[PDB]
RNA sequence: CUCCGGGGAGGCGGCAAAUAUCCUUUGAUCCGGAGAUGUCUGAAUGGGGGAACCCACCUACUUUAAGGUAGGUAUUGCAACAUGAAUACAUAGUGUUGCAAGGCGAACGAGGGGAAGUGAAACAUCUCAGUACCCUUAGGAAAAGAAAUCAAUUGAGAUUCC
RNA sequence: UAUAAUGGGUCAGCGACUUAUAUUCAGUAGCGAGGUUAACCGUAUAGGGGAGCCGUAGAGAAAUCGAGUCUUAAUAGGGCG
RNA sequence: GAACCCACUGUCGUUGAAAAGCCAGGGGAUGACUUGUGGAUAGGGGUGAAAGGCUAAUCAAGCCUGGUGAUAGCUGGUUCU
RNA sequence: AUAGCACUCUGCAAACACGAAAGUGGACGUAUAGGGUGUGAUGCCUGCCCGGUGCUGGAAGGUUAAUUGAUGGGGUUAGCG
RNA sequence: UUCUAACUCUGUCCCGUGAUCCGGGACGAGGACCGUGUCUGGUGGGUAGUUUGACUGGGGCGGUCUCCUCCUAAAGAGUAA
RNA sequence: CCACAAGUCGAGCAGGUACGAAAGUAGGUCUUAGUGAUCCGGUGGUUCUGUAUGGAAGGGCCAUCGCUCAACGGAUAAAAG
């Protein structure tokens, strides 16, 4: 039938206009003994890697 | 249940009182034995319009 | 059978749901039981196999009025 | 086997030849329609029973010996009628007459119950799946159906299927 | 692996990468800033049917803006375009 | 101590005369005995003077049909130039 | 397994077992009876421990469920502004 | 603590009836207890589904499993037991 | 530096600041260990969203909290022979 989405997935990517887009890892808690550097520069969006966009497309076909 | 009481009874009531009484007492003493009539309109439309003068007369 | 005369309530089914969420089957019986109620118009006593919730309907309407409804519905009473 | 219609030189079903006897232009064999007959078991229904068997009763006629023919004799539900306890009225019960039902069969419908193997790369929530299976019961289809329904420029207008 | 590791006594016949749907890439044909109909109707491979889908615009969690947009006090810097 | 019911030792038999036997010896043999006919108990159940024994040559969960083409990160096989 | 021995349960609609229930066995029996457990004719006998787990009898102090719902804190709007 | 009227009787008598089932009637003994439905706490190998790591000079037992410094490490980086 | 996820160094620009007369120095400590992804929730803010509409509940964004998940890339919230 009709591929299905991997909803998990699809709630983690989304689609730029030549790739895809994510949020960066490690700042949802223990924050006290990270320094500020580390607080603001996982701060915000990144791209997918090369090597990963592969199987994200696989995962999400109509993102 | 609300009961009006067709004979004299020692602490309900006397000739026609009506009162509240628990479910088990009405329905399982009075109403079989005939000395009480539930609170239904009928019954007690029944109880003043004609037989109540003969009730009344058959006081004992 | 496990059947209320009065208001035709019987067994259902349903789940044991544990505190881990496992679920068993189960069953939700009737508060039945045998009755007496006499029948002042016949003179008679007559037994009923019925629910607490068919002496409230038979304390509302009468025992007259449930009897005839029954006899209405081909039940020998 | 009988009647009606069709047909016009052969036919007596097949394995399976031949023989023999026959039938047929006074209409055969054969084809279509309507009737007649229709043993025993089987829901099996007079009782019973190891299916195709054993044993009976009643009525009408008939025979003269130890019988024959025809019909009837199940249960349950409903209706009428009769009768009828403990118990005085009644009721329960009992019986007769009439009507109806039971069983079988492919799938599809509706309802009552209802898994596990498996997947999760283990497994208990979850999945498999209201599937397999069991039970009850319709019809040519069933179920649903004419808003105490949706919508959100104040609009649509019963149910079902794509 | 001659292996003293596995399988086959021999012959003849049969015996194992399929089908449906969705999606992506490559060829090839039509049309071309456009392309294409589905169910359905249809003396029925035609002809009708434009609902819908893909392309033509991105940024941002979003409201919002738009060849820009987000972040920020910032028109600076930087990220996606 | 014969019939009858058992099964302690040994030879033979082991593609047997026989899917548990023959031969020579052995135990009980009026009893908690042996046996015929007809019945009852049905599978997580039955029955068991108890060995996990027996329940149609099948038992740490009988047989048959369905779920079912169960699953197998394992072994084998996979056909012309 | 056994006769013998001991412990323990059961006052009769018995305990106990089968069954979903109705009911059935126990038993047409009644503590000299019936069920469970261990030991095993007979002779001589059978020592110490109640801290653990179990069973039996107490206590009404601590803790604790359904149910009940006292107070307190938010949302909304009459009105004041 | 009394009472009877729900309810109980695997108690006696009568009838249906040719009947140790059952139903109705009359008594007697109990009695708002016992018992059943819904909710709720405790107990619960009686029964059911499952889990119970890897490295490793075989496996088990022992030890180890993430991070930092030096040597092995062959004068860039990296490099096993 | 690196499979990814991560990790490390950083001149310089804007705002506010401390210490110096000043040129200037300061985005923790001579350096290299002192650690834990995602999910689910708690707390403080907020020009985001708010299922008829106005609110609100809930959600989003920014900051931060709860693991000896040590079998330390962490199969379940929950497991021995």
């Amino acid at each position: 039938a009709k591929l299905k989405t991997r909803r998990g997935a699809a709630k983690r990517f989304k689609a730029t206009a030549n790739g895809f887009k994510r949020k960066q890892a490690f700042k949802r808690h223990i924050l006290t003994k990270k320094s500020a550097k580390r607080i603001r520069q996982l701060r915000g969006c990144v791209m997918v890697h090369v090597s990963d966009v592969a199987s994200v497309r696989r995962m999400c076909p109509y993102i | 249940m609300d009961v009006i009481l067709l004979q004299r009874i020692k602490n309900l009531g006397k000739l026609g009182d009506k009162v509240s009484v628990k479910a088990g007492y009405g329905r399982n003493f009075l109403i079989p034995q005939g000395k009480a009539v539930a609170a239904t309109e009928a019954n007690t439309a029944a109880f003043e319009a004609r037989r109540a003068e003969l009730e009344k007369q058959e006081a004992e | 059978s496990k059947v209320c005369q009065v208001t035709g309530k019987r067994p259902v089914v349903g789940n044991n749901v544990s505190h881990a969420n496992n679920k068993t089957k189960r069953r939700f019986e009737p508060n039945l039981h045998h009755h007496r109620f006499w029948l002042e118009s016949e003179k008679r006593f007559v037994r009923l196999r019925l629910t607490t919730k068919g002496m409230r309907i038979i304390d509302k309407l009468g025992i007259e009025k449930v009897v005839a409804d029954l006899r209405a519905q081909g039940q020998k009473i």
